[PDB]
């Protein structure tokens, strides 16, 4: 076995076509999530500022 | 009624588009 | 059905071969006999038995204990033989009922209790030695001895150790059918409900665990008995289709498997752990926790329910209550 | 993903229902029709617990509880939060259990082994059914069943048992308890004995089947023998529930007094009373 | 002031709790589970992508090797690398990881699926003396049937069809268990004895009923090498054949109920 | 590739229709059921009953 | 075995016939959902604006 | 490498897309569910119900 | 294909009609029962019973 | 080595990226969950709910 | 054993390409965490100064 | 040896770095947790919460 | 023996480092813990906490 798909492999090219899409969609998902979080913020601003007493 | 409540639309809609577009 | 897993259809008879020990091949005792009925579930042959020293001793102390127990039980019905036999489950040998702390209590109130306790302890031990020695005699490993050990220790915990750490013999388990059981409730009531003690939990877990495991292992072997999977030791040294299937079966179901050898470890481990878990709980109780429920509430583990009938304030705490 | 010897056994067929469409493995798990079904219940049933627990008053894992409906609702459906979800889950539960058991049957068919395993698994299922279904039918309410909740369920067990005045005396219980103990002890011995023979310590040679026999015939003077222990294990295990089931069903439908009072039959035979 | 109080909220019980847990998991994981990987590991892959390492966390996984010194000479080392080199007569339905396989020829003879055996050591199973463990009652003359049972010697063996396959020649006994393992029957039509595991036949008063396989396929039950003793491998071979018939005797045994 | 932009489609070389399909099917349905149930467990956003919420009314 | 359908590869073409439909119908389903979601909104506006107290 | 800068991609030679892809699927589903239910278990931040909050009111 | 447009039909190559259809038959039956019994467990939208929903009255 | 300093990297020849990667994923997830849930179980430091913290007030 | 991959050391190169990325990603993560921790400080300054009594 | 003084290092020829490494990881993690939470279960030395200490004041 | 005075070292031939080392490690760890917590359960000798002792005070 002296290659990358060395002597009749069960087969994975150097396919980083997968890597391309995988990263795209991972970012898209995270991007969408950001926007969505912003939208919600305007619906229900969730953290709150620090109250009268606190500390 | 959906007034600045686009929240569900944003969630449902946005992916709907890039799902359409990324995998053409 | 396959009848050959449930009972044995055709029984075999023939010369049984004795494995010669390291010592005490001489102290085997009795004419070995057969039981045809017993032969339908297991081996039919019933003798002989090893004797030797540990045995002698175990019997010695054991019997003395039994004698003291029974004798005192008789004395409870004033020796009326008929009544004895009718009332037997309700009779017992009780530990001390007054508070003497840890002083050796008077004969008539717990004294005899204590003596039998000590002798029972001694027999257990002598026996332990038997188990352990015999193993070594025949060149086996000592696993059984160690499991047995834990069991014994738990007996110690509820018998004298716990009494000791809180410092009163009054907390001992009594001898007798029903009364050893009444102990359970008392003990639980006193330490604020045992369902709420975590080690009681653990223990039970492992105990049910054993149920599950034996049922499973048991069933598994029978299911593969057709390939001679009951021949468990040869399967360890030379893996056959039998246990290959057995493994596969479990893998395809819960998604990981054991080996023919290691399943035994699991079982052995679970068994042990019942007794250990128990011992811990017992040791903690009285010593560090006074009321297990309240403790679970302090750590907010305890479920709380709304009132069905109106909620009831304790009358003791009202204005102008008696005593 | 495969054990070194796994492949030769991974063949098609021996599904109980719906043939080839579900006949596949996801990783090490075999799916099959009932695989699919199980999952569905597990997923739905668990989710349902969560949602239900969300509208509880706590999120402590011990303290969470989904209780069944009040007694007034009879054998009917209750409002979803006032006992309905209980009902829901209980079905998903049964669902899951049974799908689990049948899956096992499919598996064993495929391997040409016996069905002992599935069947054995049937016993606890039955007890579940006894406690959640039958006994409540016989008393005519769901409110007689037990709630889902780690500590919560024990509270049920606890009170139930004090409803007859000292459950320890209930004879079904006695038997079951005895089995529970014997089983545990026996697993210990079986465990140990194999292990001792296999791993005899030092460079001592692994021992034979005869040494297993000798060992016990020494200590207690009888050896049940190698196959039969397996057989016997299965038996002990199983009567934990088989006998108990009797004591459980009895309490309420067939006995309403304290359990100790029941031994009166013997205590009171007029001859020696 | 309280016994067992480490703070205003922290008590010795509470700490022990975790402690207990810790141990349990440790044993389970760092021990028991390792011990479990003494057979069939490391995992093998006939589709996936450049993998010399199972579920991750695990290629340590395998424990260091034991060495069973055997009762009648020799050593075995565990885990091992025992390679399967039989060439299986199984075609795949799909090329897929976990899609099932179809037998190409006769599955009962090609020994696949429920009809597959393990390649055990080609030696005779032995007693503590050094005799053969599994033998017939022609050899173990000292052994006998218990008085009160049916001697199956002489009876007709009826197969799945309702057709007499042949007649019982002998029983075979385990000498170190006092237990009967095999019926040796005489397959009628040919001049041969075949060995059936006793777990595959319901013994009656008049007949031995064999649900496992059909009458015609008794002709092809694997042949014994010697006449009076059986090797460990031959045992597996014989057993697997009948069990394989539980899926492969009739075409309908394949199929689901509907 | 019949006028394709991406390699996307190669996913089905790797993944198997049958399994993806059967999976989605379960998944979607469970979630579906979940939401329906949940909603109809409430007071607001239960259709199917009289306005239990007693929203201000009593 | 030197291909994707490597010497009688057992019946899965370069089929992006499946991809096509899969992706269409995945969009349709999400699109439908959007429309439906909108309609429900009109019948029961479910998020609700932030009340008199809150914060 | 078709215009690549790192070797990032070689991960997929080692790790198996299917394992990752499928696993994230489950994982995300869970966290999703966690947050959703968690939120709908409060007072502030529950949509789906009439304001149980009693936000300042008593 | 007999005047077709899509390859959609190719599904029945991958799926087996008979045992798809057997499965849906069951599946639907369950949903069916569910909805029915559900409805008939209310007060509004229970046919099979007097209106004990007591709509406003009492 | 592509102009390194330490042997550091040899670790991956010994250890297995896959294991490390998967493990870390889990480990971190748990710690994360602990902190989050832990925080959200206090009275200070809980976003999500009204300040039933009652900081000094009552 | 007479080589680095001595008669196939079973196919993981001298890849410290992994090591390279691994470290980069591990630092980014740790860094981002700092930034984040700093912002949150501004929302809820969590340690608190030592109270009027204490010791 | 590459400029060494002791035999120390021969430990790794006896021990197995992988299993040391993994075990440390756990142990430290445990002790870490133990302290952290232990501390957060006192009154003095709790950050995360309003001073329940009531140090002498009440 | 490399300039040794005793036989002591032959222990390692009888005994095995790896077992010793691992056992000690644990034993010590437990004792350590015993002491630590034991102390932190008194009233003198508890750092970590307010002076619960109320040493003579009250
Ligand atoms: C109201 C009171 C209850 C109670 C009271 C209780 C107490 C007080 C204790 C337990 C304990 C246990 N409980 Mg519980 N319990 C258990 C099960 C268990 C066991 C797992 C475990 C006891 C260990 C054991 O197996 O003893 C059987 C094994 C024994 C006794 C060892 C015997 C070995 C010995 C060597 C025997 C050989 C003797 C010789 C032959 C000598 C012959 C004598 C001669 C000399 C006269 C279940 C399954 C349930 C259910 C289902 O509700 C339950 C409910 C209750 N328990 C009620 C809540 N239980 C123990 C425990 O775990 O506590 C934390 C324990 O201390
Ligand atoms: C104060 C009240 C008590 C009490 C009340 C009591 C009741 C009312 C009952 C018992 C029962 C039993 N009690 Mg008792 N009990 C027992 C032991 C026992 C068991 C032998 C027996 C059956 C347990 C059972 O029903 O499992 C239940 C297990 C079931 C139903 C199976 C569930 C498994 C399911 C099929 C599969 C689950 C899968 C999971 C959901 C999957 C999730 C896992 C992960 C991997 C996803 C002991 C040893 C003691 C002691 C030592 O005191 C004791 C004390 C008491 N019991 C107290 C006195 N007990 C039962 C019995 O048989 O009574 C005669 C019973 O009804
Ligand atoms: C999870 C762990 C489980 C576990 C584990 C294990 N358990 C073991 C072992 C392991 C590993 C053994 O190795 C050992 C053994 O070997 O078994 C094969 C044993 C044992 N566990 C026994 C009983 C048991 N295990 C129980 C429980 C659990 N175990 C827990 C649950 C329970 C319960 C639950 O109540 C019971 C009752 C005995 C069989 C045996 C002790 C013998 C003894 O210690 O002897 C002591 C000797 C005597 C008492 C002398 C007998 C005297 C006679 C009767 C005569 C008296 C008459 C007198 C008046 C006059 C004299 C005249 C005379 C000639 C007539
Ligand atoms: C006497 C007979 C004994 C026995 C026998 C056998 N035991 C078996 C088998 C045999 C033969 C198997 O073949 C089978 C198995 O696969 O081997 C591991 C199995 C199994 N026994 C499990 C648990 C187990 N055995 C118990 C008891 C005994 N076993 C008795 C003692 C107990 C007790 C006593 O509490 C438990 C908890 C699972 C691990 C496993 C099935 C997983 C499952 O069922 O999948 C299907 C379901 C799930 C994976 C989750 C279910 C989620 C549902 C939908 C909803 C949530 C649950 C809800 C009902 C809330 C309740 C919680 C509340 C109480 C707080
Ligand atoms: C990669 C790819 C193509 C992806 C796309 C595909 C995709 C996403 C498809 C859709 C997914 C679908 C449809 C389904 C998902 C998979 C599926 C069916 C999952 C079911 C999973 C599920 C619910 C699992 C939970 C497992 C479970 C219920 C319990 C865990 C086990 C527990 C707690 C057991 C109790 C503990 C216990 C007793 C341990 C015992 C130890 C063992 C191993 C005992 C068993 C055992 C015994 C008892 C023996 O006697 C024995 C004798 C001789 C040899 C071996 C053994 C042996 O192993
Ligand atoms: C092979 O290596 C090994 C050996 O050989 C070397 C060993 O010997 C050994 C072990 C050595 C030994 C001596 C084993 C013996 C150890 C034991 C604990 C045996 C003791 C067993 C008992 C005492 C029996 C238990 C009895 C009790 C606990 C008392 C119960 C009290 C009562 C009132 C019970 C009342 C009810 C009953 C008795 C039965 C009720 C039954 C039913 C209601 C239904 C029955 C169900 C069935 C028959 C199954 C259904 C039928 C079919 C499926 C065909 C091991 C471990 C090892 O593995
Ligand atoms: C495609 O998506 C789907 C799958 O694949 C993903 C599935 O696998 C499945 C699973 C469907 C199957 C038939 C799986 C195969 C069948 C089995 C494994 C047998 C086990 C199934 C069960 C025990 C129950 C399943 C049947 C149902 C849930 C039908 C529901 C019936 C009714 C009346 C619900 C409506 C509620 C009422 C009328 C209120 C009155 C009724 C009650 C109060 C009863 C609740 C109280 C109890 C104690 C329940 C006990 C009774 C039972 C458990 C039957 C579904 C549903 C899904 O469509
Ligand atoms: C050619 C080739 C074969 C085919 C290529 C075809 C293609 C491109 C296939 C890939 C397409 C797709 C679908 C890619 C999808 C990528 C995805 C889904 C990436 C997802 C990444 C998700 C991540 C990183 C999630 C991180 C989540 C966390 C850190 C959660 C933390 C939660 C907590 C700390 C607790 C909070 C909970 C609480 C209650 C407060
Ligand atoms: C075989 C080949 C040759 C021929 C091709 C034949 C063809 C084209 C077959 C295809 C036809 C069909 C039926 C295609 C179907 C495609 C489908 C069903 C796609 C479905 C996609 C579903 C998706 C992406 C679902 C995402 C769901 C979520 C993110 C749910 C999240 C839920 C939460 C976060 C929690 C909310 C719960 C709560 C608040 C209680
Ligand atoms: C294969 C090769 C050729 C191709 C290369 C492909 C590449 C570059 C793969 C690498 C990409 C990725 C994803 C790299 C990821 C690296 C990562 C995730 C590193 C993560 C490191 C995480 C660390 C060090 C975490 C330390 C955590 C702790 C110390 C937690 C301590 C917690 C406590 C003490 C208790 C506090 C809890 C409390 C409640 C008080
Ligand atoms: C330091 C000093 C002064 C003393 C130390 C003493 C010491 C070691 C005390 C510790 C005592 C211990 C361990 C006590 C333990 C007591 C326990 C666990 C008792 C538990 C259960 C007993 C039960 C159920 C017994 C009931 C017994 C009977 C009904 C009668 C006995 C008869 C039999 C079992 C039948 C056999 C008789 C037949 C052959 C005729
Ligand atoms: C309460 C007692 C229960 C103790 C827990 C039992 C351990 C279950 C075994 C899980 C095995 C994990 N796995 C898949 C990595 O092998
Ligand atoms: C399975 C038995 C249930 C009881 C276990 C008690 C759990 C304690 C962990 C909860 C955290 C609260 N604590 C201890 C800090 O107060
Ligand atoms: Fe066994």
């Amino acid at each position: 076995a002296d290659l990358k798909p060395s002597l009749t492999g069960l087969t994975e090219e150097e396919a980083k076509e997968f890597h391309g899409i995988f990263v795209t969609s991972t970012v898209l998902y995270l991007a969408t999530a950001v926007i969505v979080h912003y939208l919600v913020w305007t619906a229900r601003p969730w953290i709150a500022p620090i109250p009268k007493g606190w500390v | 009624s959906d007034w600045n409540l686009w929240v569900p639309l944003g969630i449902l809609g946005i992916p709907t588009i890039w799902i359409a577009l990324t995998y053409r | 059905a396959d009848y050959q897993t449930i009972y044995t259809q055709i029984q075999a008879r023939g010369p049984h071969i004795t494995v010669s020990g390291e010592w005490g091949d001489n102290d085997r005792v009795g004419k070995p006999f057969y039981s045809y009925w017993l032969g339908k579930i297991g081996d039919a042959q019933i003798g002989p038995i090893y004797l030797g020293a540990s045995g002698i001793a175990a019997f010695a102390f054991g019997s003395t204990a039994i004698l003291i127990i029974l004798f005192n039980m008789a004395a409870e019905v004033h020796f009326d033989p008929l009544q004895f036999f009718r009332q037997f489950f309700w009779l017992g040998l009780y530990p001390p009922k007054a508070q003497y702390g840890m002083g050796i209590p008077p004969l008539h109130d717990g004294g005899w209790w204590l003596m039998a306790g000590l002798f029972m302890t001694l027999s257990l031990g002598s026996w332990w030695i038997r188990v352990y020695s015999r193993a070594r005699a025949l060149g086996l490993g000592t696993h059984i001895a160690w499991n047995f050990a834990a069991a014994i220790f738990f007996v110690l915990c509820i018998g004298c150790i716990h009494p000791t750490l809180v410092g009163s013999w009054s907390e001992g388990v009594p001898f007798g059918i029903w009364p050893h059981i009444d102990w359970l409730t008392a003990f639980s009531i006193r330490y604020g409900n045992f369902y709420y003690c975590p080690w009681h939990g653990f223990s039970i877990g492992f105990a049910y665990g054993c149920g599950l495991l034996f049922a499973a292992h048991g069933a598994t072997i029978l299911a593969v008995a057709r390939f001679g999977g009951d021949r468990e030791i040869e399967q360890i040294t030379d893996r056959g289709t039998a246990v290959e299937r057995a493994a596969l079966f479990w893998r395809w179901t819960i998604g990981f498997n054991a080996t023919i050898e290691s399943v035994h470890r699991w079982g052995w481990f679970f068994s042990l752990m019942v007794m250990v878990s128990a011992s811990v709980g017992i040791l903690l109780t009285g010593t560090f926790v006074d009321n297990w429920y309240l403790w679970c509430v302090k750590h907010g583990a305890a479920p709380d329910y709304p009132a069905y009938l109106p909620a009831t304030p304790d009358p003791a705490s009202l204005p102008g209550a008696p005593k | 993903a495969l054990l070194s010897f796994e492949r030769k056994y991974r063949v098609r067929g021996g599904t109980l229902i719906g043939g080839d469409l579900f006949d596949f493995w996801v990783g090490p798990y075999f799916v099959g029709f009932f695989g699919v079904s199980a999952i569905f219940f597990i997923f739905l049933g668990v989710s349902l617990i969560g949602y239900a627990a969300s509208q509880g008053p706590t999120w402590d894992p011990f303290a969470i509880s989904i209780n069944p409906p009040d007694l007034k609702y009879g054998l009917g459906a209750a409002p979803l939060l006032e006992g309905g979800f209980w009902q829901a889950i209980t079905v998903c539960a049964l669902g899951a259990f049974i799908s689990w058991m049948l899956r096992e049957v499919e598996i064993s068919r495929k391997l040409g082994i016996g069905w002992h395993v599935p069947l054995a698994f049937c016993v606890p299922i039955f007890m579940f059914c006894v406690l959640q279904v039958f006994r409540p039918l016989l008393l005519g309410s769901w409110g007689h069943a037990f709630p889902y909740g780690i500590l919560s369920h024990l509270d049920w067990v606890n009170n139930f048992g004090y409803q007859y005045l000292n459950w320890h005396y209930n004879p079904g219980h006695m038997s079951s308890v005895s089995f529970l103990f014997v089983n545990a002890m026996a697993l210990g011995l079986h465990g140990g004995l194999i292990l001792s023979v296999a791993n005899p310590g030092d460079g001592d040679k692994v021992k034979t089947a005869e040494h297993e026999n000798q060992y016990f015939r020494d200590v207690v003077g009888y050896s049940i023998g190698a196959l039969s222990i397996h057989r016997l294990g299965l038996f002990l295990a199983s009567n934990i529930f088989l006998t108990g089931a009797f004591g459980t069903i009895a309490s309420g439908p067939f006995w309403t007094r304290g359990w100790p009072e029941w031994w009166g039959w013997w205590l009171d035979i007029p001859f020696w009373s | 002031m309280y016994h067992g109080a480490l703070a205003q909220h922290l008590d010795i019980a509470q700490l022990v709790w975790y402690a207990q847990w810790l141990v349990i998991w440790t044993v389970v994981l760092l021990y028991l589970r390792r011990e479990d990987r003494r057979e069939g590991y490391p995992l093998v892959e006939p589709l996936g992508l450049v993998k010399l390492a199972p579920e991750d966390g695990q290629v340590y996984e395998l424990p260091y090797p034991k060495t069973f010194v055997l009762p009648h000479g020799g050593t075995v080392t565990v885990p091992r690398r025992r390679p399967e080199t039989r060439e299986l007569k199984l075609a795949q339905t799909d090329g897929f990881e976990g899609a099932p396989l179809q037998p190409t020829g006769n599955p009962l003879v090609d020994a696949v699926g429920p009809a597959s055996y393990a390649e055990r050591a080609e030696v005779v199973d032995a007693t503590v003396d050094g005799k053969a463990k599994i033998v017939p009652l022609r050899v173990a003359t000292d052994f006998s049937i218990a008085e009160g049972d049916v001697d199956p010697r002489g009876l007709p063996v009826v197969a799945a069809d309702g057709v007499e396959a042949g007649t019982v020649t002998d029983l075979w006994v385990d000498r170190s268990e006092h237990y009967f393992r095999y019926l040796e029957l005489s397959v009628a039509g040919s001049a041969r004895t075949a060995l059936i595991p006793l777990g595959f036949c319901d013994v009656k008063k008049d007949k031995i009923v064999v649900t496992s396989i059909l009458s015609e396929q008794f002709a092809n039950v694997p042949r014994l090498q010697s006449r009076d003793q059986i090797t460990l491998r031959e045992e597996d071979k014989v057993s697997a054949y009948y069990a394989g018939g539980l899926l492969y005797a009739t075409p309908e045994r394949a199929e689901s109920l509907l | 590739a019949t006028e394709y932009r991406t390699a996307s489609w190669k996913l089905w070389l790797i993944l198997d229709p049958r399994r993806v399909l059967t999976a989605l099917f379960v998944y979607l349905t469970v979630i579906a059921l979940l939401i329906h149930f949940g909603l109809l467990s409430t007071d607001r956003l239960n259709w199917w009953e009289f306005q239990r919420g007693l929203p201000k009314a009593a």
